[PDB]
């Protein structure tokens, strides 16, 4: 059971000596924003003019501000 | 390109010295390499010394053409001149 | 990150249609300021 | 005619009627019309009309909003496959 | 003379970027002065070369710059700038000086720099002899070419 | 309230930051896959290397594009996108146009009435691949995006084709090498994006020549494409608009500029800056 | 800086000439077996 | 005088392009590593004339890459793999690590070099004499730092080592190693 | 100044050499086939330089040396690092092809089996003709020579590492192994040896651009001929 | 009296600006010419 | 970051190879069709029709 567990411990471990970003360079590849690289766009229906203001909140919601 | 000789002739004095054991105001910069404490096989020695403090590559005939502090100093200077071009 | 949250609760805050931006004096830092640090005064 | 294609064609006085916000939709449509029935070619005259510099009269909402979305139809998310935007215009310093 | 707060940190900044033209991490004092010069050279080139005119820098490559700056292109600017360094030090009280340089940021001039009191006239005086005094100094470069 | 949301696309209403931050999640999960493989398998016996690194890649990507299908499954329209689609598109682009060639072959509620009446009164999708013969994911090639993000309810530049091959005279002005060089150092070893901002003064001569050429823009995008990074480019004429002595536009300036502030990293040029520093 | 390269002469050809050499790959040094063959008997 | 045309003293030798890319501006031609960031030379030369140090980056790194470094083969496509793995798959941590290690090292090589180097020239020195049996002792400064620089094929210190235990003449040197070219095959590397 | 001099003139000598090389190639084409105006010498193919790079080579030669005048072989015990015209590898091509044949031959004589005299005098006939064609190593044909040699040694080396002889089989099973013999160490020794020297030849030939390499090309017509190859004829180019 | 060289015969501003101010009456001459 | 640029300038047609040719158009097809040929039972409709 230890070496077992060990395997996994020591792959954390690895994934834990990243840390970040730092190091790693851009790739045109792979962009950050899933949209961009999967070619997402809205179109014309599903359009409610005061979404938009739902849309604030839900960014609200997440950006953390506990106004809301 | 414009270098300057006066900073090359005093580090290279001082390697000398610190090589050979003397102090370095004994060194004098017309002063050659067996008067100061050393045979043949220990010019070269400071050679990869002065090579190893500059970073730069001797040229080898110029090499064998080396008598005084101010020929040594004249020819790194001459080195470190022609480096980008 | 702060510009994010300001940007969001000010755009909001404007779409629903203050600069008392107060500083705390911190006195541990090194920079702290003394009271007669000054020079020609 | 020689090029063999579906002429389609518009002037710059309805679309830069004042009715806020009808622009967009408006452009956004004919766009779209365009592009379903591609290969076309837009002949469109008097740009001048829409394609006003900045600053005129308008608050940056009307006017910017058409000819912004002119250009997100233009440039964004370019499939425009045989598609062509034939102004015509005699002040071509005008154009923003 | 006539910094203040901005313009100190900025010039921490230009002086970390002098020091690192020269293969080292460490500010020296050399590399003010020479953050002192280089903004003072670039100011003067760039209120000279304009839309088009020029005709003062000399590393370009350009029809206009030569690559190496001829010889006695270099013999010439080391005669002016010793001339006047000689008059302003044989006068009797010229600034003081800090840094005489030849070909900063390759044009062809020399740059002297003065380090002056501001406490003898206080920013407001002139007398006679100071100015006869600049006006020696100001002729010897030429005289001594 | 809920009809709102209920009777609208899903993507509408979903900032762009929450499958950012999903994405990251999962790309930090699994960046260890590679090693973890390598090192299990490898304890003629190791001319099979070659095939565990192919492996190990090959299962990498795998994971990643599996996360994509997934995520773009379930962003499709349902079914109430796609009745609104099929049955509007046969609403307003074959009786409306048939309606507008009937009312300006003919010719205010009234008017619409004589129309609708005196128009009463008168009124095997793999075939082809066979016919042809007995009688393509761009972003493949095309990585090159222009865009609109963080506020869709700015017009950024990703990945432009350029390098420094496209200007040449780089080569040769000496007094550029040290600020790009350091810049491109800076980028690709990830500690860009903790560097305190910048701003960078670039002066071109008078040029009126017959040529379109600008070599500012043509640097900063040859630095935006060596780079692979994204950039964004407005004039400064665009906020000298001023009236009743009050200047608008400048504000609309540094609303922009705390704009660009969160579309991190990247670079932002603004040009003819004297239009507003005389 | 920059140089105002467009009104030069060196920085003309020498700048079109880079860039058509660094276009792409135009050196064919598998050309010249056609030299290796000028006197046949056959 | 195969050249009908012109035919200078001097017979004509083809030039082709480079195969590989020069040595940076930083390292000796020696085995002991770089100072990592700055060269020590940087410091005796004009703030303006140093312009070199980063314009010699951008050229090995963007500028003049000599079209043999491009070569699309099959070998390189699996190069690719290893290189990715370092550059993408490992922690920048570890990478460092082995970078400190191998520094060391290569310092201890260099070291180890040296020595032998300085045995190798007592030896000639010692076999001259046998070789022109009389009073040279000497050898040559010059072969002691193509020794240090790795100019030297085998062929070349043979045929010295025989000259000089046959006829002295301790300064008839063999004429230089020439530079290897990259190695390529077909589509195999 | 005097370092854009020096660009101008490398660039200039360059082309200049260029265009003579593309010129003695057409010519060859264009009289192998009969159209050339019969005041054409067919010995000028053979002026490998150019007339105005020599020129100037020699005018620049002659002023230089008029100005600055203001076994064993005991005269040049350096004899083999001259440049004779020829791969230096070449006396050891030849040398392993005969010891190839001749073991070859003596081996299956002596034992009967058919495979050791097929392999040995197929290896030596290759290596001989490629140690011939090594005999010029300016031209094309002293390229491909080192290119079949490299081939035929590595052959070598990979049959007997792997596969072993067929005339070394024995009753056990792990004696009857293969491993590395002789005649795999200087087949060896002989291919790190012709990689060592010179491989460099006929560099154009490796697999064709991607749409990859040619994201970033500044020519259009270029790119799209890569993109319209590689099956992608239709993708915009929004570039 | 390396390489034959023709040169571009085009006087620029800047071009006249440094003939002007840092050569001797003979490199004038020779432009002329 | 140094060698990782230079690492990138040198390795373009690998790059894309690997991320946009390997699978989905080499190694992919040729599993589909031998997956597909090694069920489906030995008729004509199947092995060569529907395909
Ligand atoms: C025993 C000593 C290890 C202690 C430790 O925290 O052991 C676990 C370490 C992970 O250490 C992490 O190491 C990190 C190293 O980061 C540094 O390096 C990172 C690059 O890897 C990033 O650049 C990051 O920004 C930079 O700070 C930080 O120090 C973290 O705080 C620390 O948890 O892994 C290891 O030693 C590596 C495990 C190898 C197992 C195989
Ligand atoms: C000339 C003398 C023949 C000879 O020597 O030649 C013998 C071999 C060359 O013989 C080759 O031998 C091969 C088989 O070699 C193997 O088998 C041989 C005996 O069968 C030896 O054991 C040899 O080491 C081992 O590798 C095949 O039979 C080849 O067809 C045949 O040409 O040379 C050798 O030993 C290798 C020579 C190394 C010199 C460098
Ligand atoms: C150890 C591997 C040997 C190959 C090392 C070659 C290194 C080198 O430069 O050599 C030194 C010289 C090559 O000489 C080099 O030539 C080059 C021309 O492209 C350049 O001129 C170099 O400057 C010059 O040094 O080697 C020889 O002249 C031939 C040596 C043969 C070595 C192979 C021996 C192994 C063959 C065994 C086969 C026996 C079968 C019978
Ligand atoms: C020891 C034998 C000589 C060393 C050797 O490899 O010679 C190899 C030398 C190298 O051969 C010469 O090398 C020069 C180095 O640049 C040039 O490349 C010449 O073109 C090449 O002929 O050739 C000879 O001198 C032939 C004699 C060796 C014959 C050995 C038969 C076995
Ligand atoms: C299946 C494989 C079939 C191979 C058949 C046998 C081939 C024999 C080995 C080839 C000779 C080595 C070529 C060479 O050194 O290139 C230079 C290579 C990199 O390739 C280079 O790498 C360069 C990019 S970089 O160096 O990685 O940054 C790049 O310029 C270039 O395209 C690329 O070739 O440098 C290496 O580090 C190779 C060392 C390992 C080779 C020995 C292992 C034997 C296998
Ligand atoms: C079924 C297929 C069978 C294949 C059949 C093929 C069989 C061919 C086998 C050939 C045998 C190869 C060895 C020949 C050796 C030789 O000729 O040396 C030729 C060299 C000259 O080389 C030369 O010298 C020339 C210059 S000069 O001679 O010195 O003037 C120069 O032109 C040239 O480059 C250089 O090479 O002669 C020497 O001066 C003698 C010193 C050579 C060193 C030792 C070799 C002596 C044999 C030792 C055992
Ligand atoms: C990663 C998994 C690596 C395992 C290697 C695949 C085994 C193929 C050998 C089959 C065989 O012994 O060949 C013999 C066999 C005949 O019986 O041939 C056949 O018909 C078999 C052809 C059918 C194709 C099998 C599909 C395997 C795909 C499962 C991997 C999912 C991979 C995605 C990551």
């Amino acid at each position: 059971a230890a070496v077992a567990a060990g395997w996994h411990l020591a792959s954390f471990a690895l994934n834990l000596a990243f840390w970040g970003v730092e190091g790693m360079p851009p790739d045109r590849y792979w962009p950050t924003s899933p949209r961009i690289r999967l070619q997402i766009r809205p179109g014309r229906y599903g359009n409610m003019d005061g979404g938009q203001r739902v849309y604030m909140d839900y960014l609200a919601r997440s950006e953390g501000v506990p106004l809301n | 390109a414009a270098v300057d000789k006066a900073k090359v002739l005093e580090d290279v004095r001082s390697i000398i010295s610190t090589q050979l054991g003397t102090e370095l105001e004994k060194v004098a910069p017309e002063a050659k390499f067996v008067d100061l404490g050393a045979d043949s096989l220990d010019t070269v020695e400071i050679m990869m010394a002065l090579e190893e403090k500059f970073e730069i590559a001797l040229e080898e005939e110029g090499a064998e053409k080396i008598a005084t502090v101010q020929d040594a100093a004249d020819m790194i200077a001459a080195q470190i001149a022609a480096k980008g071009n | 990150k702060f510009r994010r949250q300001e940007f969001i609760r000010y755009r909001r805050e404007m779409l629903h249609v203050t600069p008392a931006r107060e500083v705390r004096i911190d006195t541990g830092s090194p920079d702290f300021i003394k009271w007669d640090d000054i020079n020609g005064i | 005619a020689e090029g063999g294609v579906r002429m389609f064609t518009c002037s710059g006085t309805d679309f830069y009627d004042v009715y806020s916000g009808v622009g967009a939709r408006r452009v956004r449509e004919t766009f779209d019309r365009l592009r379903n029935a591609a290969p076309a070619i837009l002949f469109i005259d008097e740009f001048d009309a829409m394609g006003a510099a900045r600053g005129a009269q308008a608050s940056g909402d009307e006017s910017a909003s058409i000819i912004n979305e002119l250009l997100v139809q233009m440039d964004g998310f370019e499939d425009n496959r045989g598609i062509v935007v034939l102004g015509a215009t005699n002040r071509p310093g005008a154009i923003d | 003379a006539g910094f203040t707060g901005a313009d100190v940190m900025g010039l921490m900044a230009r002086a970390a970027r002098m020091a690192a033209r020269q293969g080292r991490h460490a500010i020296t004092e050399d590399d003010i002065y020479a953050a002192m010069e280089n903004k003072t050279m670039e100011a003067t080139l760039e209120a000279s070369t304009a839309g088009d005119g020029g005709g003062l820098v000399g590393g370009e490559g350009v029809e206009g710059s030569p690559d190496p700056i001829p010889p006695q292109l270099r013999r010439a600017v080391s005669v002016y700038e010793a001339g006047k360094a000689l008059l302003a030090y044989i006068t009797p009280d010229y600034e003081e000086i800090a840094r005489v340089s030849v070909c900063p940021l390759n044009v062809l001039t020399g740059f002297t720099l003065f380090v002056e009191d501001e406490d003898k006239n206080v920013n407001a005086i002139l007398t006679r002899s100071e100015l006869e005094g600049r006006m020696v100094v100001h002729l010897a470069g030429r005289c001594a070419e | 309230g809920f009809l709102v949301e209920w009777s609208s696309d899903f993507i509408t209403i979903i900032p762009e930051n929450v499958d950012i931050y999903i994405w990251n999640v999962f790309s930090k999960i699994y960046r260890t896959i590679p090693l973890s493989f390598i090192s299990t398998t490898l304890g003629q016996k190791m001319v099979a290397f070659p095939i565990l690194l192919s492996l190990s890649h090959l299962l990498h990507r795998r994971i990643l594009y599996l996360f994509d299908t997934l995520f773009s499954t379930i962003t499709q329209p349902d079914t109430d996108l796609i009745a609104r689609q099929e049955k509007g598109t046969l609403f307003w682009d074959i009786w409306a146009d048939f309606l507008v060639t009937a009312a300006d072959y003919y010719n205010e509620q009234n008017s619409l009435i004589e129309n609708i009446s005196n128009d009463f009164d008168n009124l095997n999708k793999i075939k082809p691949y066979f016919e042809a013969y007995f009688s393509l994911n761009r972003w493949s090639v095309n990585q090159f995006i222009t865009y609109q993000s963080w506020h869709s309810h700015l017009f950024i530049d990703y990945h432009p084709p350029k390098t420094f091959s496209h200007i040449p005279a780089l080569k040769y002005n000496s007094i550029l090498q040290q600020p790009i060089g350091s810049l491109v150092c800076q980028i690709y070893s990830g500690l860009f994006n903790k560097q305190i901002s910048k701003n960078i003064l670039l002066v071109n001569p008078k040029t009126t020549s017959n040529n379109l050429v600008d070599y500012n823009v043509l640097l900063i995008q040859a630095l935006a494409g060596e780079t692979e990074m994204k950039i964004i480019t407005d004039n400064a004429q665009r906020y000298a608009l001023v009236n009743r002595g009050f200047a608008i536009g400048i504000k609309l300036l540094r609303e922009v500029f705390d704009a660009i502030a969160l579309n991190t990293p990247c670079i932002f040029l603004l040009e003819d800056i004297h239009a507003i520093g005389e | 800086c920059l140089p105002n390269i467009h009104t030069s002469n060196i920085l003309n050809f020498t700048k079109n000439y880079e860039i058509f050499k660094s276009a792409k790959d135009t050196s064919n040094f598998g050309k010249k077996i056609i030299l290796n063959e000028m006197q046949n008997l056959t | 005088t195969s050249a009908p045309f012109i035919s200078p003293m001097t017979p004509y030798v083809p030039e082709e392009e480079p195969t590989r890319t020069p040595p940076s501006i930083k390292d000796t031609g020696t085995l002991r590593p770089a100072s990592e960031w700055y060269p020590q030379w940087m410091q005796y030369r004009r703030r303006e004339d140093n312009y070199v140090f980063w314009q010699d980056k951008f050229m090995r790194c963007s500028t003049d890459i000599p079209w043999a470094e491009k070569r699309w083969t099959l070998f390189s496509t699996v190069w690719y793999l290893v290189q990715q793995l370092r550059f993408v798959g490992t922690p920048p941590a570890l990478r460092y690590v082995a970078f400190l290690g191998w520094r060391a090292l290569m310092f201890q090589v260099y070291a180890a070099h040296k020595a032998l180097v300085l045995w190798q020239c007592k030896l000639d020195a010692g076999l001259a004499r046998i070789g022109s049996g009389g009073a040279t002792a000497t050898f040559s400064k010059t072969m002691a730092l193509r020794r240090l620089h790795w100019r030297n094929s085998p062929l070349a210190e043979a045929l010295y080592a025989l000259n000089l235990y046959k006829t002295g003449r301790v300064h008839l040197l063999p004429p230089v190693a020439k530079p290897i070219p990259r190695p390529t095959f077909f589509w195999l590397f | 100044g005097d370092r854009m001099s020096r660009r101008l003139e490398d660039i200039n000598k360059a082309e200049r050499q260029r265009v003579w090389d593309a010129m003695r190639v057409a010519a060859a084409h264009r009289y192998a086939s009969g159209q050339m105006p019969a005041w054409f010498d067919p010995e000028w193919l053979q002026q490998e330089e150019a007339p105005l790079n020599a020129m100037d080579r020699m005018r620049g030669e002659q002023r230089r040396i008029e100005e600055q005048q203001q076994w064993w072989r005991e005269d040049d015990p350096y004899w083999p690092l001259r440049d004779w015209g020829d791969h230096p590898m070449r006396w050891w091509t030849l040398a392993f092809a005969a010891i190839m044949a001749a073991g070859g031959l003596a081996t299956s004589v002596a034992t009967g089996y058919v495979e050791p005299v097929q392999a040995g005098l197929g290896a030596g006939a290759l290596l001989a003709l490629a140690g011939a064609a090594m005999s010029d190593a300016r031209c094309v044909p002293g390229a491909l020579g080192v290119k079949l040699a490299w081939a035929v040694c590595a052959l070598i080396v990979l049959k007997e590492v792997s596969v072993g002889w067929q005339h070394k089989r024995k009753r056990r099973l792990a004696a009857s192994a293969p491993r590395l013999e002789l005649t795999g160490l200087a087949a060896a020794a002989l291919c790190a040896g012709y990689m060592l020297t010179d491989m460099s030849g006929m560099g154009e030939v490796a697999l064709p651009p991607n749409p990859g390499a040619v994201f970033k090309s500044p020519d259009v017509a270029y790119r799209a001929s890569v993109w319209q190859k590689w099956g992608y004829g239709q993708v915009q180019m929004r570039v | 009296q390396d390489i034959t060289i023709f040169g571009n015969d085009f006087l620029n501003l800047k071009t006249i600006n440094y003939l002007s101010l840092y050569n001797s009456k003979n490199k004038i001459l020779l432009q002329l010419m | 970051g140094e060698r990782i640029w230079a690492w990138r300038n040198r390795s373009e047609n690998e790059r894309w190879f690997w991320e946009v040719f390997a699978w989905d158009r080499l190694i992919f097809p040729i599993l589909v069709i031998v997956a597909w040929e090694y069920l489906v039972p030995n008729h004509l409709v199947w092995a060569v029709l529907a395909p």
